[PDB]
RNA sequence: UGGAGAGUUUGAUCCUGGCUCAGGGUGAACGCUGGCGGCGUGCCUAAGACAUGCAAGUCGUGCGGGCCGCGGGGUUUUACUCCGUGGUCAGCGGCGGACGGGUGAGUAACGCGUGGGUGACCUACCCGGAAGAGGGGGACAACCCGGGGAAACUCGGGCUAAUCCCCCAUGUGGACCCGCCCCUUGGGGUGUGUCCAAAGGGCUUUGCCCGCUUCCGGAUGGGCCCGCGUCCCAUCAGCUAGUUGGUGGGGUAAUGGCCCACCAAGGCGACGACGGGUAGCCGGUCUGAGAGGAUGGCCGGCCACAGGGGCACUGAGACACGGGCCCCACUCCUACGGGAGGCAGCAGUUAGGAAUCUUCCGCAAUGGGCGCAAGCCUGACGGAGCGACGCCGCUUGGAGGAAGAAGCCCUUCGGGGUGUAAACUCCUGAACCCGGGACGAAACCCCCGAGGAGGGGACUGACGGUACCGGGGUAAUAGCGCCGGCCAACUCCGUGCCAGCAGCCGCGGUAAUACGGAGGGCGCGAGCGUUACCCGGAUUCACUGGGCGUAAAGGGCGUGUAGGCGGCCUGGGGCGUCCCAUGUGAAA
């Protein structure tokens, strides 16, 4: 299992939601992470992959 | 814990006992028909033969053997006696026997 | 919901304007004549070479947002378009045409899109006995369009009533400006109603 | 009603009771060319009277023994010594086909 | 036992009844022999009754019972009425 | 009335071709955002185990009784009883439990779709037809006497009734038997001899209603049987001694070895037998021009299962989900002597999984079971609730509005953009306030006639005062993928083969249009992307619609079996084939 790329922490559980897709890198790359999930919630601040990369809604409060 | 399913059980023990003496009682008479027949003298087995007939239609009647099956009783039961006669026997008097 | 807000932001998009919005927008611009060009700080920074399939994209927008209504139903009718009987092209465009709102539009009583199918939605409009607020009715030969009895006494309904005495309506549209009606009549053509538009680029397009 | 068949004489090596095979033949619902197939069926005599090639309307009766059903009702013709003997030939070819 | 009742169809609130003939074990909106009827109680359309009283002086000859909402059917469609 | 292609193999072209994408869908799931309403849909996993509440009852027009109640009859009155008796509880008795109902495990099947045979058959609750309902007898409850126990319930004894069980009857008829006429698989009649009936209850009583006896005919469902079609592996090649067949028995409603006995060697197989993996089948469903591929959940039909297995019983009908017996587990109650239980019914807990809901209302409507009716059970059905899971409709506004403010993106300092968008303007008027207010249901029922047809009046709403009609009126949610070619849309800083995106090719190795940010614009919008599964493009298992000189491919070559197919001509056949009549193909 990959990962949603940059902003992790995951450690050693999280429950990385298996999801599928290779690459050419990784001999393998399939089932990915999600972020959201039960771990990980995207990158510090994330401005558009957030149907992945976990951010909800920027409220900037302005 | 409550439901009548119970009166299902009991009245069922009821009539599987009915099943049980007449149906048996319908089989045993047979057999002693037989059993006279086959010696060589018939006319009590014929006598037996004509209670046997009235018990099969008790049979028929009740929800022992229905209609078409104790129709078929009767038949294999008559179709035995008469060649079974013959054989060493002459066949005399006649109930459900016939001439 | 219906895209609304800065329209004909649309009009200039296009390169070809589409009223869209009345009194203005119809008048010396729909954004255009001040600055007519698809928007974007681009825009006016030289065009280039769209496909055919992709100005034919372009071509289905266009016609759907001319028809102020969500390309999620223009959509929708073109399925029941290419369902039923009727040719194709020009039977769609009238399809999309015999819709309520821009039937109470095209009668006169609103100045465009955006107040038409305000008005519509508000069920303003009385066919053959009962007002009909559901924009995306559609109508049947030898019914017609009213306005209700309170709505006889509205501002801007008088004044575009006002302003329309003179422009002759469409011709299956019946005019009726002293019974408060109007008379959808038989059933239009392309060239009962010229939008910048071709038909079977639609078709094409939709129909892959 | 009750669907028959003609049908070549097999085996009369049974008592009182004789095999057919019956044919038949269908195109390919979903290629064309007509093929031919065979079938067998079991053909009921009585009065043992059919043999070695006897083609005969043979009749689908009342549940007879174990699978044995048809019957016959009226033969075609005799002989066919050369029909069964492609039948043998077909039998031969399965007593030549070892695996062990 | 081989009877005449009603199979509604349509929706969430826009009933409209299958005045149908079929036998006691058969379902509701399931199963029949012979459909011969329909009755809509909602009354939204003038066509909101039709009775096939031919094929049902049939069945009624032949030896089949009738319901409730028919017997309101039947006394109303002259599938009762002897003339005179 | 129905067919779009494209990227990727080179220096460059072409061909074969694989991969990938554009696409359509779903009982979805996931993340991000989330307003109103309509119809749908909702354990796709463990056929893993369940607390509790309900789901099959009903009938006094079969019968006796308990006991609560009342006028109160009897007893002069008494103890109290005792006649009528609403009741109310079970019992004996009667009908449904075999319908309604859920899952899919098994099952490759005469199971299912399908066409008929039944001269091999059953069919109750119902419509017609005929002969009718003589007389007598016995037994057990419930109840009263005693016991065991935690219960479950269990043991014995003593009585009463019956639409409860028998007895010789009465015998149109039905049943068998041996003959006989017609038939032709056991179809119908007929000559001889024997067997069978019946239940009565009600009342306006001399008549009818409800039921009963004997048969025939239909209405209706199924039993058996064949025809036919029916996943895959040939690295599954042989299989079989109940085995193929008969005679004679047994059994079922009945054909047949399905089972007994006795017996002659046969029964299937490359038309893929045997084996084993896999699987409910269908009317249908999605996709493709089509051929077809895949599919079968809500619904409608057929099947099968009841925690696993055996098993009978009852009966018109079962091997019977809320009936019985036993083995197996498995869990629970106990005083540990003993005993109980099945949510693959319905709501609801738990294991399980990325995921599949309310421990709700009414029998008002329809439908089923029972009752002469009044009526009664019905988690069937008919309604609200929850989840954007699907499809549909819908508000967040209209209209004036700047050479275009500012706020922010960009710059060659002239400006360009954002955007009539905003603000200011007037207009309407979701949400929401008051008022009235539904259809969904008129039959059943009593009443005149006769209890028939017909006629009249009257009772009957769970939703909910929701829909909707009238008036008063607030501008009142906006998101999700993207902008390297397929695929529509670029400018600015950072980041510097790092952090990273990617379905394909790949893109960044210090000026990235692919990362990441910010303005803008492409798409879609109460929704958008992601993955998974399926059909297509894939004409990429080619029948339409392919190929084997060198890309993947002639078997090293002759032989021959079966099989495949076949020269000219006449005529007979009418099997394949063609034509119209015609049955069915339900409904949806």
């Amino acid at each position: 299992a990959y990962i949603p790329g940059e902003g992790h922490n995951l450690q050693e559980h999280s429950v990385v939601l298996i999801r599928g897709g290779r690459v050419k890198d990784l001999p393998g790359v399939r089932y990915h992470i999600v972020r959201g999930v039960y771990d990980a919630a995207g990158v510090k601040d994330r401005k558009k992959s957030r149907s992945k990369y976990g951010t909800k809604k920027p409220k900037e409060a302005a | 814990r409550n439901l009548s399913a119970l009166k299902r059980h009991r009245q069922s023990l009821k009539r599987r006992l009915r099943n049980k003496a007449k149906k048996s009682a319908i089989k045993t008479l047979s057999k002693k028909a037989i059993q006279l027949a086959q010696e060589g003298k018939a006319e009590e087995a014929l006598k037996i033969m004509r209670k046997a007939e009235s018990l099969i239609d008790k049979a028929a009647k009740g929800s022992t053997l229905h209609k078409n099956a104790a129709a078929r009783r009767k038949s294999r039961l008559m179709r035995k006696v008469r060649q079974l006669l013959e054989a060493a026997g002459a066949p005399l008097i006649g109930g459900g026997l016939s001439a | 919901g219906r895209y609304i807000g800065p329209v004909c932001r649309l009009c200039r998009r296009e390169g070809v304007k589409l009223y869209l919005k009345g009194e203005r927008c119809y008048s010396p611009k729909c954004a255009m004549e001040r600055r007519p060009y698809p928007p974007g700080q681009h825009g006016q920074k030289r065009a280039r070479r769209p496909s055919d399939y992709a100005v034919r994209l372009r071509e289905k927008q266009k016609l759907r947002r001319i028809y102020g209504i969500s390309e999620r139903q223009f959509r929708n009718l073109f399925e029941e378009a290419s369902k039923k009987k009727g040719v194709t092209g020009s039977v769609f465009l009238g399809l999309l045409e015999s819709r309520l709102d821009n039937v109470v539009y095209r009668l006169g009583f609103a100045v465009s899109r955006r107040q038409a199918r305000q008005l519509v939605r508000h069920g303003h409009i009385t066919v053959n006995g009962r007002r009909v607020d559901l924009p995306s009715y559609r109508v049947r030969p030898g019914d017609e369009i009213a306005v209700a009895e309170k709505s006889r006494n509205l501002e801007l309904i008088r004044q575009n009533l006002e302003a329309m005495k003179g422009r002759k309506v469409g011709p299956w549209l019946s005019l009726d400006v002293e019974g408060m009606k109007g008379k959808f009549l038989r059933l239009p053509d392309r060239e009962d109603l010229a939008l910048p538009v071709n038909e079977q680029l639609v078709i094409e397009f939709y129909s892959r | 009603p009750k669907k028959v068949l003609t049908g070549v004489v097999v085996s009369d090596k049974m008592q009182k009771t004789v095999t057919v095979l019956v044919e038949r033949q269908f195109p390919h619902p979903l290629y064309g060319k007509v093929i031919k197939r065979s079938k067998k069926y079991l053909a009921h005599d009585p009065e043992e009277k059919y043999k070695l090639g006897d083609v005969v309307e043979i009749i689908e009766s009342r549940p007879i023994s174990k699978r044995k059903r048809f019957r016959v009702l009226r033969l075609v013709e005799s002989g066919r010594m050369d029909l069964v003997e492609k039948y043998l030939i077909r039998r031969q070819n399965y007593e030549s086909l070892s695996k062990r | 036992m081989v009877k005449i009742r009603l199979a509604r169809f349509g929706s969430k609130h826009n009933p409209h009844y299958r005045i149908v003939v079929t036998d006691a074990r058969r379902k509701r909106d399931g199963k029949y022999i012979e459909k011969i009827g329909y009755y809509d109680p909602r009354k939204t359309t003038p066509d909101w009754l039709k009775v096939d009283v031919e094929r049902a002086r049939y069945w009624l000859s032949v030896g089949a019972q009738p319901t409730d909402t028919a017997r309101r059917l039947l006394r109303q469609a002259g599938v009762f009425r002897q003339e005179a």
